[PDB]
RNA sequence: AGUAGAAACAAGGCC
RNA sequence: GGCCUGCU
């Protein structure tokens, strides 16, 4: 029957027709008839709508060729022909702009005269029951419906027949080629009656070739094909086959529950070796500051001036000779940078207007203490192979390094007051609850017992300096740069006050990946002499730079005062992690206001207040040679402050393990201090857990010297 | 005096103040360099818990692979792989009987999704391994790439649309004699069957950065885009499954988890007696997913796909018979240096199976001649068990059969246990009339845990009385204690834009109140510091300070040009007037009626250049990776301003021979822009069909121009030209 | 008597020989190393590190086992214990 | 007129005219988010990396005809060079700053129309009433609660159709919403927003947020009320309990 | 040298 | 010496 369609019928329909053959997803090869019937409806509904032209008038002019111009408007324009998608989409835009109703099923023209759908249907059967049938299909219809059917008749509703009579008599030949040309094929056995609505299909996904083969052989020991698998689950019943195995398992696997007594846990051994050495950024206990007592706010003023105008303010300059090497770097190079950052500092002194940010001259000093062109040159491994030293990396345990006292003496004074503020907070908007009244209170004395503390000036130094590192290394990437460690801090007289405790020369800094690494040479002014503790400066190069003299009732002191130099690095993590050290007051006051939540929920009222001023109540925040030592809340506010801060400060994989396997044990001690009968399954593996974290960050091993002490003076 | 916090603990209890042993304050552990050796110990550690296994050599990848299920029963408490058959069976088979009608119902409802579901659902993903170029990319990218290469070859069925057809088409790949890629350096290159088998079942190994909470660093896996349809279908029943049982706690958020602990813990203690005692375990699974044999998972969903359509059982067992065969790559590989000559060398991973020894140190080299045997083009065979939860919720449901199982009605004893599972961590209940009696409950957990491959750690796991525990970071005190500990990486300016982070912080702010129970003066201390870091960030100051920035010259003669200052918005150097009333309101809307209606006019401008929308899913949704949790999405509530610019792109493609892929990207959004302004729903509804561009296109031109005429600017000279102009572009496309 | 009581160690230069005895179903010598866990050496079948070494043996009239240490090394350097108060060996120069 | 004169400028150059040809439509999302940019994994460091730049952001070819090269001191405002794999030009955020103090400016009286639910809650804090704060503990139960007070009784895909019907009648398809309620939401959201020139997408975004109805899990003590639950975080505390009135009631 | 820690940075590539 | 890139 598909030959008809290969003989008459043009191309473009028969490919529309095609591609509605493949719209509904069912096969030509089953049923033909079907695409027959559906390509002489659109043969009906081109020939129907083409050869009909409308002007400004109505009256559509019809011809038989389209002239050139702009007249060549279409009077019936056709709905079919088209996917479901656009389809509809004519149909709502014509329902949109002709403000018609909008019809449930689809039409196939539509006309301006009469401003509505054409729906053409040309059946096998005659045309009196085909019109009433999609009239009952469709419901409460104004588009006027007109059919055909292959005797010759037409008819319609309204005895309306939209367009020329001509055209009709066109159609109805048309009608009876069709018919009489069938008549020499001798299809009517089925023509009549070939479709009857059938829609069903089963979704087939089988498994075949290939991949059935790795399905035969993803089975348990004893299987030889997927098939026999199935059949065996579909077949397998419970017969109590878990007790069997139980029972014949051996009885050493177990889980037997050690006690957990107060004997029972052990103190951390901590690793012996060389003594811990200092880690952090900048210097924090020994710290130096130079200042102006100018009225600037913190980001307020130009940094290189400020710097310039505070060092101007101190007299006693010597020249700088060397005090304790650095023991493995050239101490000279050091010196000599020293000098030449003076004498660059005078020179943007004499010039006009004090540059915003500076930069400095490309040395062999700073070049060797900025590590530059020390990276070996990246080349190819065909060309690198008889090289007998080419190995990988140094791949292996860090050094083991022992505890020592000054990081204890450091947070010891990292936790105690000072004689200025050293946090000056942004806008709220103003309070208008009274529970905003209460937390705006909260806020004001913790704001006032943590702002006159040495935690909070190393979160202002270390915010500033990692602030001011991370914009020169993504603005100045290629040239040396210097910054001025600023800080600006309020006397308890209220007068503002600038501190300048030394320079950071920040070297190439084309950071790609986020551990990449930037090296800088950071120098800071001291008075505390490196040979007491050498051991905590094993990086550092320390200078005698000049005198200091402070008004002492001792006549007047007229301390020596030097120059840590060394030279540290960081990358973009390290840089983003220490400009967010503010958080570290987030955490210890939503621990304190917890605790103050807490127990407030006891007594039904707000308990801040007593605990600020009254300091009746204390908590163990301490341990002195005569014993426990408890201090007032504000106290504890400080030393987790200062917690936080170190944790910020000295941060590292070592200290997220033993916090993890701590914690751990905490709760376990936890519950046995609370009688609730703690047990451990390898109580031996969790403290090898612990301890391999311990290897040579100081701050790691105060934690667990802390926590040694903690189970000493717990288990009681 | 010397000041030690942890002494603290002796009078507040660890839980009330668990917060403080948290450093979540400081830069997290990052891996720098090569992930090749993790990925290398993963693989022998994986096959060497299943020594006991039986040896076979795959017929289609040549490839040695180690099958431990029905292996000989662990004789020690070291982790073992060898999962009984019969066991896995029974147990769920036992918890179908204690939920009838779980399977079958959730067959259903994965059967209709299965049959309904899209290919463009596989484009809502993260990074996958793309063979194509033989990389990880980004997973539109790589079902782009990938059904190109299809078409080109000859398989079109995915032009249905369907996901279904995709995974046909899939497969029928593998039984191709030599299929086509693409090499720039374009160069087509012919894969034979092996290969492509190979780079079909492959996997592609990283480094997982930004993991707290450990000293080693781990690897982590990421699959291919054949087998990723697969798993979407077997993930989707494994959900629909878990959603009906009450002991699994992995498809809810954290605080469902915190309400369903305390539900499990008043149930059990409650019922329980005064001549019961009742014990918990907060148990860790040591080594979860080494463990765990894909096989295994391929019985479960067999026993649960019984008496179902074939084809459905056929789609959903496809998964587990790709991982049985799956191959891993072992990742970037290794970098030399030598100081005698002063340089460096990057040899690739591909290179471990034929390098020689030398440069290799004694540990990495004996982990490369134990790993050699299973090396078959430049990636290793792991089959033994599953590399990083790939199928969590299978897991799950593992673990949740192992924890019905002791219902008291099988455990046929006095004892009995309960408890919560979520894959890798556990709390168990057990009651029972006395000691021995929790003894011997525990201990038959344990035994019947290893008889399905799941491993308890011992050295993370401790057992106290019921009342005090810990799961997933939530301790529970006689009622779950906020820890605030683990959302503080989260107050920071998240790095959206300016508006968008405005919103989410002040959102977070809000949440952490809510949930975490952050208290009112610390919530409006975190307000300021957060105000304070996000105008240091965007160089946007207050504009009434003398703060020199890159910014704060326009800022400022804004700020004097302004006559209502207070209503200018933080990114534009304005007063903050947000409180603790305040964190559930846009900062647009807070400062409307402050405006001047000239500002207000120039701020919210659709015609701005610097506003872009893309689709519905990315209007107001940002993918925030909480610390400690797999990556999350906020809904943040803001409002379309000029802030809502989005930033700059990498731009290093340049520089690289995949310098095409930025000249295909820039045609394709020309290419959907027009298809945009063609069809005004593209991006909130995807558009469906079978057509192709031009066709619709040129189609809707011929109707708008129509109708836009019947009533509005168009007229017959523009309409005419429009008819023409279509016929134009259609000859066109003829040739 | 006690349950367990090892007896026979003391200080021994290395490659040197020792014989432990232990006054008590199958027996095992274990050792615990400084630091180090309680690990099994021998029952009567006998530990890699020990090897063709140390020879464990019994008397099941006098209720004891015996172990035989040949060719000692200063890993075994521990306390041994039978199953005690356990004796301690030690390799040292 | 443009849109096919686009089309046809693209059609004439082959490989746009092999991409429109061959490509159907379903593959139309593919497509479009075929890019070989990664999703970021640390956003917040590189938004404080890439600040610190000159040229840090991104916009349309346009502002080179709406903003000048330079400010009056000369720092430069939008840079000619376009972003990595599109026609867009990377320009600096004093642009954005310049947009809002000589930018053109509009008539922004509608978008408190089309944000009605910000706008909505804004109404209803600023006369809301407080009370005095009561210290007690509080026994916090978790529970399921409706957070979006504005839902119109509607389900994701139950309102998309009207959300289409409202924005874009002429893609709604087969659907032609039957039940009346969503009739009344499209007469009352079609004749309130009949000119709104934002942005399709936006719209449609918001009418989404405003209509369905959504749901998450949550710890309350008392309340439970819509409007009561979004200032559930001013409301209840840990030991404080603040009693408030929003100014709908 | 320095940062850092089971492998890396201490610029890369292209002419 | 000149020019390109900074998660590809």
């Amino acid at each position: 029957m598909e030959d008809f369609v290969r003989q008459c019928f043009n191309p473009m329909i028969v490919e529309l027709a095609e591609k509605a053959m493949k719209e509904y997803g069912e096969d030509l090869k089953i049923e033909t008839n079907k695409f027959a019937a559906i390509c002489t409806h659109l043969e009906v509904c081109f020939m129907y709508s083409d050869f009909h032209f409308i002007n400004e008038r109505g009256e559509s002019i019809i011809v038989e060729s389209g002239d050139p111009n702009a007249l060549l408007k279409h009077r019936f324009e056709i709905i079919e022909g088209r996917d479901r998608t656009m389809a509809w989409t004519v149909v709502n835009s014509i329902c949109n702009t002709t403000g018609a109703e909008k019809p449930k099923f689809l039409p196939d023209l539509y006309d301006y005269k009469e401003n509505r759908f054409i729906e053409i249907g040309v059946t096998r059967r005659e045309v009196h029951i085909y019109y009433l049938e999609k009239a009952n299909k469709i419901k409460s219809e104004k588009t006027h419906i007109h059919i055909f059917s292959f005797t010759g008749e037409e008819m319609a509703t309204k005895a309306d027949y939209t367009l020329d009579e001509e055209s009709r008599a066109r159609i109805k030949t048309r009608l009876f080629t069709i018919r009489q040309e069938m008549a020499s094929r001798g299809l009517w056995d089925s023509f009549r009656q070939s479709e009857r609505g059938e829609e069903t299909i089963e979704e087939r996904f089988e498994i075949t070739g290939t991949m059935r083969r790795l399905a035969d052989q993803s089975l348990p020991p004893n299987f030889s094909s997927l098939e026999n698998f199935r059949a065996y689950v579909d077949g397998f019943e419970p017969n109590g086959y878990i007790e069997g195995k139980l029972s014949q398992m051996s009885k050493e696997v177990n889980a037997r529950i050690e006690p957990f007594l107060k004997t029972t846990p052990r103190p951390l051994r901590l690793p012996d070796g060389p003594p811990c050495s200092q880690r952090s950024k900048f210097l924090l206990m020994d710290a130096l500051k130079l200042s102006i007592e100018d009225p600037s706010h913190e980001g307020e003023g130009i940094p290189l001036y400020d710097a310039i105008k505070c060092m101007r303010t101190f007299f006693g300059w010597k020249e700088p000779n060397v005090v304790k090497p650095h023991e493995k770097g050239i101490n000279p190079n050091y010196l000599l940078a020293w000098k030449q950052v003076l004498a660059e500092l005078q020179d943007i002194e004499n010039e006009e207007k004090i540059p915003k940010t500076k930069n400095m001259k490309k040395t062999s000093q700073l070049k060797w203490a900025l590590g530059e062109n020390m990276a070996p040159e990246k080349v190819d491994f065909d060309d690198c192979k008889d090289v007998s030293d080419l190995k990988q990396y140094d791949s292996d345990e860090p050094e083991l390094r022992s505890l020592a006292s000054w990081i204890q003496s450091e947070f010891n004074k990292a936790c105690e007051l000072t004689d200025s503020s050293w946090i000056e907070l942004d806008e709220i908007g103003e309070d208008v609850a009274p529970i905003e009244h209460i937390a705006s209170m909260r806020r004001n004395y913790f704001t006032a017992e943590v702002s006159h503390c040495r935690a909070t000036e190393y979160i202002m130094k270390g915010v500033y300096i990692n602030t001011a590192l991370l914009n020169a290394s993504c603005a100045a990437m290629d040239d040396f740069q210097l910054i001025p460690m600023i800080s600006k801090c309020r006397t308890k007289e209220g007068r503002r006050k600038t501190n300048l405790y030394g320079f950071i020369i920040k070297g190439r800094s084309h950071l790609r990946n986020d551990t990449d690494v930037v090296n800088f040479v950071s120098m800071e002014f001291s008075l505390t002499d490196p040979r007491l503790e050498p051991h905590k400066w094993e990086k550092y190069c320390v200078l005698e730079i000049g005198d200091m003299l402070l008004r002492s009732a001792i006549g007047q002191v007229s301390r020596p005062m030097f120059l840590y130099v060394r030279t540290n690095g960081t990358s973009k993590i390290k840089m983003k992690w220490g400009m967010e050290m503010r958080r570290c007051l987030l955490q210890s006051l939503q621990q304190i206001e917890s605790m103050i939540e807490a127990e407030s929920s006891v007594k039904e009222k707000d308990m801040t207040k007593e605990f600020f001023e009254n300091k009746s109540e204390t908590w163990p925040i301490g341990e002195s040679p005569k014993g426990v030592e408890e201090g007032s809340i504000g106290k504890v506010c400080r030393t987790l402050l200062a917690k936080s801060v170190f944790n910020s400060l000295y941060a590292s994989p070592q200290l997220e393990g033993f916090s993890a396997e701590s914690r751990k044990l905490l709760l376990i001690v936890q519950a046995l201090r609370d009688n609730l009968e703690p047990g451990t399954f390898d109580l031996g593996g969790l403290y090898e857990a612990i301890e391999e974290c311990l290897i040579n960050d100081p701050w790691v091993l105060l934690n667990a010297s802390w926590f040694n002490s903690f189970l000493t003076h717990a288990l009681r | 005096m010397d000041v030690n916090p942890t002494l603290l603990f002796l009078k507040v209890p660890a839980q009330n103040a668990i917060s403080t042993t948290f450093p979540y304050t400081g830069d997290p552990p990052y891996s720098h360099g090569t992930g090749t050796g993790y990925t290398m110990d993963t693989v022998n550690r994986t096959h060497q818990y299943s020594e006991k296994g039986r040896w076979t050599t795959n017929t289609e990848t040549g490839a040695p692979q180690l099958n431990p299920i029905d292996g000989p029963l662990p004789e020690d408490n070291e982790p073992s792989g060898y999962a009984q058959t019969d066991c896995v069976l029974e147990a769920m088979a036992f918890l179908e009987e204690s939920h009838p009608g779980i399977f079958e119902n959730s067959c259903l409802e994965t059967m209709e999704v299965v049959q309904q579901t899209r290919v463009d659902k596989l484009t809502q993903g993260r990074q996958t391994y793309d063979w194509t170029l033989n990389r990880n990319q980004p997973a539109a990218t790589a079902l782009a790439n990938t059904i190109e290469v299809f078409r080109s070859n000859g398989l079109t069925a995915n032009e249905s649309g369907r996901l279904i057809d995709f995974l046909k088409d899939v497969m029928e790949s593998m039984d191709k004699e030599e299929m086509e890629i693409t090499t720039h350096f374009k160069k087509k290159q012919r894969l034979n069957k092996r290969s492509y088998l190979i780079r079909a079942l492959t996997l592609n190994t990283m480094t997982k950065d930004a993991e707290r909470g450990k000293l080693k660093r781990r690897a982590i896996a990421t699959p291919g885009m054949q087998i990723r349809g697969f798993v979407y279908f077997v993930e989707t029943l494994a959900r629909s499954i878990c959603e009906k049982l009450e002991q699994s706690g992995l498809p809810v958020g954290g605080n469902e988890k915190k309400a369903k602990l305390a539900n499990v813990v008043r149930k059990m203690m409650t019922n329980s007696q005064d001549t019961e005692l009742s014990f918990t375990i907060t148990g860790d699974n040591t080594k979860w997913n080494e463990n765990q044999n894909p096989r295994m998972f391929l019985a479960m969903i067999t026993y649960i796909t019984r008496n179902q359509p074939e084809w459905f059982r056929n789609v959903l067992s496809i998964a587990p018979i790709m991982f049985s065969n799956k191959m891993a790559r072992l990742g970037k590989g290794y970098m030399f240096e030598s100081k005698s000559m002063k340089l460096r060398t990057q040899i690739p991973a591909e290179m471990l199976a034929s390098i020689d020894l030398k440069y290799f140190n004694d540990s990495t080299r004996k982990k490369i001649e134990k790993i050699r045997p299973l090396l078959i083009d430049g990636t290793a065979s792991l089959s033994p068990g599953m590399m990083m939860g790939m199928f969590n919720m299978l897991s799950t449901v593992l673990g949740v059969s192992i924890l019905n199982l002791g219902q008291k009605r099988y455990t046929k004893t006095t004892y009995w246990w309960d408890g919560l599972q979520s894959s890798d961590d556990f709390a168990l209940i057990v009651n029972a009339p006395n000691h021995e009696g929790i003894q011997a409950g525990v201990d038959r957990f344990y035994r019947t845990c290893k008889l399905l491959g799941i491993n308890m750690s011992k050295k993370k796991s401790y057992i106290n009385r019921t009342g005090t525990f810990e799961f997933t970071s939530f301790f529970y005190r006689y009622g779950f204690v906020a820890n605030f500990s683990m959302e503080l990486p989260s107050f920071g300016v998240s790095g959206i834009n300016e508006s968008a982070d405005m919103s989410i912080g002040v959102t977070v702010i809000k949440n952490n109140m809510i949930n975490n129970d952050l208290g009112p003066a610390t919530a409006q201390m975190a307000l300021q510091l957060f105000i304070k870091d996000y105008r240091y960030t965007y160089r946007c100051h207050r504009g009434d300070t003398q703060i020199q920035t890159r910014r704060s010259f326009e800022i400022k003669k804004l700020w004097e040009q302004t006559r209502s200052k207070a209503g200018l918005l933080v990114s534009d150097g304005g007063p903050n007037l947000y409180n603790i009333r305040n964190l559930h309101i846009p900062e647009v809307c807070l400062k409307w009626e402050l405006m001047d209606e000239d500002y207000q006019g120039r701020l919210c401008n659709p015609l701005n250049p610097f506003v872009s929308h893309k689709e519905i899913e990315s209007v107001n949704n940002a993918v925030m990776m909480p610390a400690h949790g797999p990556a999350k999405n906020m809904e943040y509530d803001a409002v379309a301003t000029t802030h809502s610019w989005i930033p700059k792109r990498n731009r290093s493609i340049l520089n690289t021979s995949q310098r095409g892929i930025l000249e295909d990207e820039q045609m394709y959004q020309k290419c959907c822009n027009l298809f945009e302004k063609f069809f005004p729903s593209s991006s909130y509804r995807r558009p469906v069909g079978i057509s192709s561009m031009v066709e619709a296109m040129v189609s809707r031109a011929r109707i708008d121009a129509r109708i836009d005429f019947e009533s509005g600017r168009i007229k017959k000279e523009e309409f005419a030209e429009i008819m023409k102009i279509c016929s134009t572009i259609e000859e066109l496309r003829r040739q | 008597q006690v349950q367990l009581q090892e007896s026979g160690g003391g200080l021994v230069q290395p490659r040197g020989s020792l014989r432990l005895s232990c006054a008590a179903y199958t027996m095992g010598w274990y050792r615990q190393a400084p630091l180090k866990e309680r690990e099994l050496v021998a029952t009567v079948n006998y530990a890699d590190p020990v090897k063709g070494r140390f020879t464990i043996s019994r008397d099941n009239n006098k209720n004891t086992e015996y172990l035989q240490m040949s060719s000692l090394q200063p890993e075994d350097t521990a306390v041994y214990y039978c199953y005690g108060q356990g004796t301690q060996v030690t390799v040292s120069s | 007129m443009e849109r096919i004169k686009e089309l046809r400028d693209l059609m004439s150059q082959s490989r746009t005219r092999e991409i429109l040809t061959k490509t159907t439509v379903d593959h139309m999302a593919i497509i479009k988010k075929y890019t070989s940019g990664r999703q970021e994994k640390n956003p917040a460091l590189r938004m404080k990396w890439m600040m610190a730049m000159k040229y840090p952001i991104t916009a349309d070819k346009r502002i080179m005809e709406m903003i000048p090269e330079r400010n009056e001191q000369g720092q430069t405002l939008w840079s000619k060079t376009n972003d990595a794999g599109s026609d867009r030009v990377m320009v600096s955020p004093l642009a954005v700053t310049w947009w809002n103090r000589n930018g053109p400016t509009t008539s922004a009286v509608h978008y408190p129309k089309i944000y009605k639910t910000y706008f909505e809650k804004v109404e209803r804090l600023k006369h809301g009433t407080f009370g005095p704060v009561h210290f007690r503990n509080q026994v916090k139960i978790r529970r399921r609660v409706d957070i979006n007070p504005g839902h119109a009784d509607l389900s994701a895909k139950e309102a998309q159709d009207v959300i289409m019907e409202v924005v874009f009648p002429n893609e709604v398809g087969a659907r032609i919403l039957t039940s009346e309620s969503q009739l009344t939401i499209t007469k009352e959201k079609k004749e309130e927003l009949q000119d709104c020139k934002i942005s399709p997408l936006m719209v449609a975004y918001m009418l989404e947020r405003e209509l369905v109805r959504k749901t998450r899990f949550l710890p309350v003590a008392g309340g439970t009320s819509s409007v009561y639950i979004e200032v559930l975080h001013l409301t209840q505390g840990t030991c404080w309990e603040q009693m408030y009135t929003p100014g709908g009631e």
